[PDB]
């Protein structure tokens, strides 16, 4: 629920009315098949809250 | 606001319940489908004269 956003140099996600951007993490993002038939792919890194949770 | 079409397409469909996935998977024949019945709309207009 949003759109993905590049200020020149990171990539972030917010809503489709307002500006409030935050770090595209696994719970903001759905997974669905692999990236070679989607026109516009990027590559960035996701964010997951669980491996550095799991350092412990 | 300015936005790509495939993005606005992929809102329309958010808007009836279809995922972004449905869209950005097969892009190509939505846009075939599109341009294949704005064509036959012409011809659908022109044929008929009621
Ligand atoms: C984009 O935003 C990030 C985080 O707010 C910041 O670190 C970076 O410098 C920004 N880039 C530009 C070009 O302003
Ligand atoms: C980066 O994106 C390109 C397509 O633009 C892709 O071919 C490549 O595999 C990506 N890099 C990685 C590490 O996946």
């Amino acid at each position: 629920e949003g759109v993905f956003v590049s200020n020149g140099t990171h990539w972030f996600v917010t809503q489709r009315n307002f500006y409030e951007p935050q770090i595209i993490t696994t719970d903001n993002t759905f997974v669905s098949g692999n990236c070679d038939v989607v026109i516009g792919i990027v590559n960035n890194t996701v964010y997951d809250p669980l491996q550095p949770e799991l350092d412990s | 606001l300015q936005i790509p079409f495939p993005m606005q397409m992929a809102y329309r469909f958010n808007g009836i319940g279809v995922t972004q996935n449905v869209l950005y998977e097969n892009q190509k024949l939505i846009a075939n489908q599109f341009n294949s019945a704005i064509g036959k709309i012409q011809d659908s207009l022109s044929s008929t004269p009621s």
